[PDB]
């Protein structure tokens, strides 16, 4: 069956999950993220700074 | 492992900074040691040649 209607609505309904998610969820996750690769970073550097 | 490092490190340069202290020490004795010999040395040979 194919019948054209709520067309529109899911187009903006879209648009309004995908911002939230820009704004609200994705930078404070990869911070996160960044920050256990960041302190092992230093780890591995500062173990490498001691025999040196 | 960064604070023993920098522990061990400091501590065995404070043993070689007072063992070059103690060489140099020694080296003055055996310097005051050959100047007096010579002191002495000049002292008896000037008697000999005033006897000849």
């Amino acid at each position: 069956m194919n019948i054209n209607a709520t067309l529109i609505g899911q187009s903006v309904a879209f648009f309004i999950f995908v911002l939230f998610c820009m704004k609200f969820v994705w930078p404070p996750v990869i911070a996160a993220l960044q920050e256990r690769q960041k302190k092992i970073a230093d780890g591995l550097d500062a173990a490498n700074r001691a025999a040196r | 492992d960064l604070e023993l490092a920098h522990e061990k490190a400091g501590q065995q340069l404070r043993e070689a900074k007072a063992q070059a202290a103690e060489i140099v020490e020694q080296a003055k004795k055996r310097a005051n040691q050959i100047v007096d010999e010579a002191r002495d040395q000049a002292r008896t040979e000037g008697e000999r040649l005033k006897a000849q």
